[PDB]
């Protein structure tokens, strides 16, 4: 339900008292990640595939859709500020996402 | 009020009939004909028209001679076997315009509504568009000159509908249709050099004669706005359309493709049977 | 009203400062500016929201215009810091600026000059200008032909 | 190879991992990353067979993934194992500089200009070597415009679009004007 960009549903299914007593130390991550979500931010996603690599870690197949997510949120934000931006500095766009040019710079040319 | 017109070749050739019944008396001066068409539309389309027997002076150019009751009864007599054409104006044959066309036009100003007015040439010497669709209204001039009938030039067209183009085609077995290719293009392409050549070099010549040699003003306003427009094209540098001559040389480097290569296509039936057609009929002529 | 209704000179807002405080001090007419400025926020937005808009919309009006307004000029004669224009920029970019050209050297912005398709562009300029030339050109040569036939 | 889902062991000619093994160069240089995409990364085949050998999820990973660091470490296995076939062995020469001149023009096609530094660090080799390399590809590679060393960055500008799309119909024409002047010659005998 994440992968179809709904994180209000996130929030119904967190805040409902039936899966609540459910909860732990996985629902953290994933509340962390539709927080990303519904912020539009990148480096809090990689915050929480930091902090919450050590549950991200034993994290099933499903970790290559999750960075498709991220590779995704990537594109709207490169497809955001580089359409408008015909020549630009690299550091100037680049200095909004507080990220190096080196994954950026390898996933544009790819 | 009205964007452009429509004459039919019927008119202009009543006006050949104008020439025709002449008589040979020696006066053919500007014989004025009532002109119908459709008012109703905002286009003006004529159908036909009928003439008036119409006499000037010789000396004085304010006399004029019209007919109320043969308008009216040759209108009558025309609108009862035809009910779908009215009057409209009227149309002189004369070169020239005179002062007296304001007098002759305002009798079918008062009468009929809003007549156009249109001049052509008595002799059939002139390349250009016979035709002018002059419009009856009045301007207000920004010099301050008192308000008068001003003569403002509508674009006009000469078409036939259903049956006008058989006959003139028929008539004529002379004139060839659109014929897109080689030879109606070529024509224009020859023969337009002298159809803007005859126009302006017959314009400017009297247009630069009025320029020094001219009084009574001719509306030296719209000059201003003549040598604008001329002053609009000031020799550009052709700079930024070098690249539009390579895409319209590219686009002839296509044609150079499309004709080397179809031309090619089509010497095979040629390069084929001058062969086998000449060396079996040679080999069993005898 | 009609320093808003259309083409915005660019003037400084210091002359409308006092026309805004002397609004609120009159009250013979168009008393409740205090009641404008009622809540702690609400005005505070209205007024910085009301700035930041003709201060976008006037960059609308002269976007029309391909003068080159030299935009690193203009913020020299507005007296502001060059990064709220770049969130100016930002406030572009969802107003719609896709149609634009910036450098990566210098600072100075293009309104225009496109790839230019020679078979869109200059055809449809060169349509206009030549085409409004030979049909300007065909009325008033004889219309003034016609003019000068009263003169005999 | 695209009916590999049909085909068994065939002890006769020979075994499937060795039709993969050899599949998968052909497959891997013969292709570039559109018909990989389509054709093998798409196809859950070589998904399946993957797990078999860890070193060819490696060379198809890696250079997918345009990282030369490895590749060019890795590189010893493909350049030994090339060798020392019966059928794939005098073809090896033909593999390794097709594979490199691929490798080139995919990293220098989505890029204009490269310094020395991030293309010394990219591929993990000195510049000395790249120097002759390039230079020897310019006229015998003929992969892109000429390059220029007035920076010592290497700057290419490839007009290969624009007009040259236009200009690849200028050798049939040249070819075609020959062929029509033997059709000149055909005339009268």
């Amino acid at each position: 339900k994440i992968m179809l960009n709904t994180p209000e549903d996130v929030q119904a299914l967190v805040s409902g008292k039936l899966a609540l007593r459910y909860a732990g130390r996985q629902t953290e991550a994933l509340k962390c990640v539709a927080q990303a979500s519904k912020n539009r931010s990148l480096a809090d996603f990689e915050k929480a595939l930091t902090d919450y690599r050590a549950e991200l870690r034993d994290d099933p197949i499903i970790s290559t859709h999750l960075a498709k997510l991220y590779d995704n949120l990537l594109e709207q934000n490169l497809i955001r500020v580089i359409e408008p931006f015909s020549r630009v500095q690299i550091e100037h766009i680049s200095s909004l996402i507080k990220l190096s040019k080196a994954d950026v710079e390898r996933k544009l040319s790819q | 009020a009205v964007q452009k017109v429509v004459v039919h070749p019927l008119v202009l050739l009543s006006v050949v009939d104008h020439f025709n019944r002449i008589g040979k008396v020696g006066n053919q001066k500007r014989v004025v004909g009532v002109l119908l068409g459709s008012w109703q539309k905002k286009v003006l389309d004529v159908s036909n028209s009928f003439a008036v027997p119409f006499d000037e002076d010789d000396k004085d150019d304010s006399v004029w001679f019209l007919d109320h009751d043969y308008l009216e009864n040759m209108y009558g007599m025309f609108k009862k076997v035809n009910a779908r054409e009215r009057i409209v104006g009227w149309y002189h044959t004369g070169p020239k315009l005179h002062k007296n066309d304001i007098a002759i036009n305002e009798l079918m100003k008062r009468y009929c509504p809003n007549s156009v007015l249109v001049i052509i040439d008595v002799k059939p010497k002139d390349l250009g568009l016979p035709t002018e669709a002059y419009i009856s209204v009045e301007e207000v001039h920004d010099d301050g000159t008192p308000t008068s009938k001003t003569f403002e030039h509508v674009t006009s067209e000469i078409g036939a509908e259903e049956a006008e183009e058989v006959g003139v085609e028929h008539l004529l077995r002379d004139i060839k249709d659109t014929t897109v290719g080689t030879l109606s293009q070529r024509i224009t392409n020859q023969v337009h050099g002298l159809k803007g050549l005859n126009s302006k070099l017959l314009d400017i010549r009297s247009y630069l004669e009025k320029v020094a040699t001219g009084k009574l003003p001719i509306n030296h306003q719209i000059i201003y706005q003549l040598q604008d427009v001329f002053n609009l094209l000031p020799d550009v540098s052709l700079q930024e359309f070098v690249k539009a001559f390579y895409l319209k040389t590219n686009d002839q480097m296509v044609v150079v493709y499309l004709a080397s290569l179809i031309r090619s296509v089509v010497a095979l039936h040629n390069l084929i049977n001058n062969k086998i057609a000449n060396r079996d009929a040679e080999k069993k002529e005898g | 009203l009609l320093k808003l209704f259309t083409t915005m000179e660019l003037m400084r807002w210091s002359t409308l400062v006092e026309d805004y405080g002397m609004e609120l001090r009159k009250g013979s007419l168009e008393s409740p500016a205090t009641d404008v400025f009622g809540s702690t926020e609400e005005g505070e937005k209205r007024w910085k929201d009301l700035k930041n808009r003709v201060v976008e919309h006037n960059i609308r009006i002269m976007a029309k215009y391909y003068t080159r307004i030299t935009m690193k000029r203009m913020a020299q004669l507005l007296d502001l810091s060059v990064d709220e224009s770049e969130a100016f920029l930002s406030n572009l970019v969802v107003n719609k600026t896709i149609f634009a050209k910036v450098d990566r050297l210098a600072g100075i912005i293009n309104f225009q000059r496109p790839k230019d398709p020679n078979n869109l562009l200059n055809d449809w300029s060169q349509k206009l200008n030549s085409l409004m030339s030979l049909v300007n050109k065909t009325t008033h040569l004889i219309a003034k032909e016609e003019m000068i036939h009263n003169l005999q | 190879f695209l009916d590999t889902v049909s085909t068994f062991t065939s002890y006769e000619l020979m075994d499937y991992k060795t039709f993969v093994t050899y599949t998968v160069y052909v497959s891997m240089i013969a292709l570039e990353r559109p018909d990989l995409r389509e054709k093998v990364i798409k196809g859950a085949e070589i998904l399946e067979v993957l797990h078999s050998l860890p070193a060819v999820r490696q060379y198809l990973f890696s250079l997918y993934e345009c990282r030369y660091s490895v590749f060019f470490q890795s590189l010893a296995v493909v350049e030994q194992e090339m060798k020392k076939d019966w059928l794939f062995a005098p073809h090896y020469r033909y593999y390794v500089r097709e594979m490199r001149i691929h490798a080139y023009s995919q990293l220098l096609e989505s890029y204009r200009s490269l310094t020395l530094g991030y293309m010394a660090e990219a591929f993990g080799v000195g510049v000395e070597f790249i120097d002759q390399e390039l230079s020897r590809f310019i006229a015998a590679g003929r992969l892109h415009c000429k390059i220029d060393k007035v920076n010592e960055i290497v700057e290419t500008n490839r007009p290969d679009s624009k007009n040259w799309q236009y200009q690849e119909t200028i050798k049939k024409g040249d070819l075609l004007l020959n062929r029509v002047q033997k059709l000149s010659r055909v005339i009268n005998m």
